[PDB]
RNA sequence: AGCAUGUCCUCCGGGACGAUGGGUACUCUGUGGGGACCGCCGGUGUUAAAUCGGAGGAAGGUGCGGGCCACGGUAGGUCAGUAUGCCCCGAAUUUCCCGGGCUACACGCGGGCUACAAUGAAUGGGACAAUGGGUCCCUCCCCUGAAAAGGGCUGGUAAUCUCACAAACCCAUCCGUAGUUCGGAUCGAGGGCUGUAACUCGCCCUCGUGAAGCUGGAAUCCGUAGUAAUCGCGUUUCAAUAUAGC
């Protein structure tokens, strides 16, 4: 199969980020340049493509982890919160950032609305399988003993 | 060789790049300086020592502007008394307004004025073994 | 001199002056008041000599000028009221 | 298919298993389709307290660990069968729960 | 036909539902190809008994894994013990059992148990506070 | 039942150091005394 | 079968011969695919006699307070130090390490014996397991001291320590500590 | 865990689905049971009581950790958990709220939480742990904001459901050389929910000042295997606040 799991997550997530960058429906909305990745970290992100890569990562997380609510996404997107001389709780992510990313994902049609979050839509699953076949095309010569032999 | 540069009478780290060069100046630290870098249209990671003076002039003008490239929930002087608006000082004016806001309270006999004039904690944490 | 010049501050609204004040005072006034501060407000709006007895209350816009008396463990103390102290707490001046 | 569910969770599991065998023998007498005795997790409720009443005294804590033995069994539904199950002499050490799912 | 055992000695928690079968040779180790096995840093610890079995054996073999939990290193050795047991359950020799016992058992129970139930009087199971 | 120490434990009239845990509402000494009579036991 | 095991899949410990003949029977050149055997040092004592030496050197590198529970970073530093020793000092790298251990392991130690009616420690021979332990301890100390507060990485300083104590470089901390302890043993013969 | 379905890969078993039909094939299972007694064998001790590797064996010879722990003293703590003798208070030392105080601080001392590397700041990756809570309280998803959080609405009398992400971690990697992005105590504006009330006297949140400081002498201290150490986790003091105990 051309599943995503036959390829490393880095190349596939970067491919999904590039395909979302090609799509105009995903954009960094206004407050991307003055808010951090959530509440845990110290500073806003320094990478240029943080919003598209974050949406692609949320897509891959929804695919490999099923339907995920926004607060489950916030819990996944926490961090080692610095308190100075306090015992370093891991709190949450950000509600508005995750919600805007998820709304962009569903407007792109990859995420499917469900009661316990938003499971990934079937079309997104098929297109990401095709992208896995593309990235697996980059390493199709690894194991020749896989077609019907 | 731009080994060291000066901006608005405050010779910042000319060696250090744009994103951290403005943290050394009062009024901006870490978060709001990268907002200035976003507004001025200059990549922070580029070395300031290899920056010709025209772009440095644009950076100086942009940091002089500041408030038009900063949000409204990240200002140190929100709801500043009779002014009412939100401001963000720079230089000696923050300490000047702080000391006047403390000594007028001390004249008016407010509690925070006494706690500032006596060298005590104003937030009320226990003074048992602090500042010995 | 909070939000505007000092002259019109006495005639400002309760919620507008509360928005002039920080979140703590705004929520303190937002969830109603107990009987004691209502009595203090009523007597201030009458004009008799007043011993407030509450060390946490918020100075009002038109309440300024007249002197407030506060119980300080030991019995009472008389304290002046100024434009600088409006919106503050009554116990901030008699430790 | 219709089942009548039995929920018990108590302090003494010996009489619990005895009541389970009594219901099983009642089902085999009445020919009721039965699910076997299923050992559920036991609630190990714990609450400790420092032993020392007075001020001085080193670490002394008597921990009160308590096991609440849970058991879930499923059997069929029938009026005479349910009356037979309701007339069983079950001990006080367990609580008897029923869910008539049809 | 298919081997399903998760007993591995249970390093803390293991949860390794073994699934070893025989087919064309396409081996999918827990929904992951062996060529690009996703854990990577821990697969060196996990590929020991399979390496001892031989490329021809596991190329002949076909294995899947169903999991629930466990710590990362507890997974990394309990799953290896489970794979060793699945190797010996399939029709094979006792030479592989000798080689598996030769290096460091990986068919036994982890003698060091989960934890030790730290008593009141200190932070840890055996450690205590500092006495002046 | 919402307060700092207004509620008292059973038997022992007291406003501090009461076990409100598990809906017991006993002081630690009193609950320690009567746990062996109320079905509690130090099994470990 | 034994599929010709090499350290990190690169360095086979079979084609290495020990110099210190006493330490050969204690330091183990047994082939293991990964240096995470997770030894069993509670059934008896000297359970490390059958355990690998790369694992032991990686777990004696967690001397620091933050290093506890960090066998992954210790193995990372071990691998990059092996790469550095193989590059700048081209040779069998585990052979270089075993030369370093045999050169910086304390042959003699001084122990208190109250004979002659005087409080004086006597100079005694050192056990092979004890000597190997002290060699690994001093190697860890040199690596930690160079790697602390420095522009050079942890694994780089470990490679410097291994090169110093392997090629008999007199500047290494392990060599100087071994010579110091042997000098103190000579002082109390 | 095969039996079969609900959508894609087409190179072809299926990958995903255990919701389900189904199967409890093999397992986790929690009630009853066996196991490993220095029992046999080779040393010692005496031929006794007792003592080492041999066992292909889950633990060989307290398997491994725990509670209960006597006769008595230490006139040790317990009138401040409880009852109680006597002296006393019997309109106060009884008795109910208001305000302050126990937080006040030249200050000596005890124990804890954070800190100076390539063993470190951003961005991802993988599922990860249990103990134990929650129905008068945790929170499902939806909407709103930057945050804390607000509304609505869903699951839970709890192997259902949720607090619930574990962090530490590791890597294409990004990341930089110095006592500074490694390192954060004070204080100034600002927004929060908790409470009947936040100045004394709270915690949450956001911004700007980023300081003191740079592995610490005398002295000590804990600890022998999944234990020290470490990284974070529930629970108890329930209105918040745990750098705390457990
Ligand atoms: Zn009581």
């Amino acid at each position: 199969m051309t599943t995503v799991f036959d390829v490393p997550a880095t190349e596939m997530i970067e491919k999904l980020a590039g395909i979302l960058k090609e799509d105009d429906k995903i954009v960094p909305p206004e407050w991307a340049g003055n808010v951090k990745t959530g509440v845990h970290k110290e500073l806003p992100p320094t990478n240029d493509d943080w919003w598209y890569i974050r949406c692609a990562a949320v897509l891959r997380k929804i695919y490999t982890d099923g339907p995920i609510g926004i607060e489950r996404l916030r819990s996944v997107y926490g961090g080692k919160k610095d308190n100075g001389s306090k015992p370093f709780h891991k709190a949450k992510g950000s509600g508005s950032v995750a919600r805007k990313t998820v709304q962009q994902l569903e407007a792109a049609g990859f995420l499917q609305k469900v009661k316990d979050g938003r499971t990934v839509s079937a079309k997104g699953r098929s297109m990401m399988d095709n992208a896995a076949h593309e990235l697996k095309l980059e390493l199709l010569e690894k194991i020749p003993e896989l077609a019907k032999y | 060789l731009r080994h060291l540069v000066r901006i608005m009478n405050t010779d910042l780290q000319g060696a250090k790049p744009v994103q951290y060069a403005l943290t050394g100046l009062p009024g901006v630290g870490r978060r709001t300086a990268k907002l200035i870098a976003k507004g001025a249209g200059v990549d922070p990671s580029a070395i300031l020592g290899y920056l010709p003076e025209e772009e440095v002039a644009k950076l100086d003008t942009a940091i002089g502007k500041f408030e038009d490239i900063v949000p409204s929930w990240m200002l140190n002087r929100q709801k500043d008394l009779a002014t009412g608006q939100d401001k963000h000082l720079l230089g000696t004016d923050i300490l000047l307004t702080f000391r006047e806001d403390i000594n007028n309270l001390k004249k008016v006999r407010a509690y925070r004025g006494l706690r500032h004039e006596r060298g005590l904690k104003v937030r009320g944490q226990r003074t048992k073994s602090t500042g010995r | 001199y909070r939000g505007k010049t000092v002259s019109e501050l006495q005639e400002l609204s309760l919620e507008e002056f509360a928005e002039l004040l920080p979140s703590r005072e705004r929520r303190s006034l937002k969830r109603g008041f107990t009987d004691g501060q209502k009595k203090v407000l009523h007597e201030f709006k009458e004009g008799k000599k007043i011993r407030t007895h509450h060390r946490d209350m918020i100075i009002l816009p038109e309440m300024i000028g007249k002197t407030i008396e506060i119980h300080n463990g030991k019995g009472f103390v008389s304290v002046d009221l100024q434009p600088e102290m409006v919106g503050h707490r009554f116990g901030e001046f008699a430790p | 298919m219709q089942k009548a569910r039995i929920r018990l969770s108590g302090i003494s599991p010996k009489d619990l298993d005895g009541v389970c065998n009594q219901v099983k023998s009642i089902a085999e007498r009445t020919g009721v389709n039965i699910s076997g005795p299923v050992p559920l997790p036991t609630k190990k409720l714990v609450v400790p307290t420092r032993k020392s009443p007075s001020g001085d005294g080193t670490a002394t804590w008597d921990h009160w660990e308590m096991r609440v033995h849970k058991r879930l069994i499923d059997i069929a539904a029938d009026e005479r069968a349910l009356r037979q199950l309701m007339r069983i002499q079950v001990p006080k050490d367990i609580n008897i729960e029923i869910v008539l799912e049809g | 036909m298919v081997k399903v055992v998760n007993s591995s000695g249970k390093h803390k928690t293991a949860t390794a539902r073994a699934t070893v079968m025989k087919g064309t040779g396409k081996v999918r180790i827990n929904k992951i190809p062996l060529e690009l096995y996703t854990p990577e840093l821990a697969m060196m610890k996990i590929s020991e008994p399979l390496l001892i079995a031989g490329n021809d054996v596991v190329s002949g073999l076909d294995i899947n894994v169903d999991v629930r939990g466990g710590g990362i290193i507890g997974q990394a050795n309990a799953v290896r013990t489970a794979v060793a047991r699945g190797i010996v359950e399939w029709t094979n020799d006792t030479a592989i059992r000798d080689n598996f016992a030769a290096y460091d058992r990986n068919l036994l129970v982890s003698d060091s148990r989960q934890k030790e139930s730290k008593n009141f009087g200190g932070p840890g199971a055996r450690a205590k506070y500092q006495k002046s | 039942k919402s307060g700092r120490g207004v509620n008292e434990c059973k038997r022992c009239g007291r406003k501090q150091g009461l076990v409100r845990k598990y809906d017991i509402y006993l002081c630690r000494h009193c609950f320690r005394e009567i746990a062996h009579e109320m079905g509690f036991e130090k099994y470990s | 079968m034994i599929f010709l095991y090499k350290i990190f899949g690169k360095w086979d410990p079979t084609e290495v011969e020990v110099k210190d003949l006493g330490i050969k029977r204690y330091v183990s050149l047994t082939p293991v695919i990964v240096p995470h055997s997770s030894g069993k040092h509670a059934r008896q004592q000297f359970n490390k006699s059958e355990i690998s030496i790369v694992e032991r050197l990686a777990n004696n590198l967690m001397r620091t307070e933050t290093n506890t529970g960090k066998k992954q970073v210790t193995l990372r530093a071990v691998e990059e130090a092996f790469d550095i020793v193989n590059k700048k000092t081209k040779q069998n790298p585990i052979q270089v390490l075993v030369d370093a251990i045999a050169n910086a392991g304390p042959r003699e130690e001084v122990v208190r014996l109250k004979y002659g009616g005087i409080s004086v420690p006597k100079a005694v021979d050192t056990a092979p397991q004890r000597r190997v332990d002290t060699a690994l301890r001093y190697i860890s100390m040199g690596t930690n001291a160079a790697a602390f507060k420095s522009k050079r990485s942890v694994a780089e300083c470990l490679a410097t320590e291994l090169i110093g104590a392997a090629n008999r470089d007199t500047k290494s901390f392990s060599i100087n500590r071994k010579d110091a302890k042997e000098r103190v043993a000579k002082a109390a013969r």
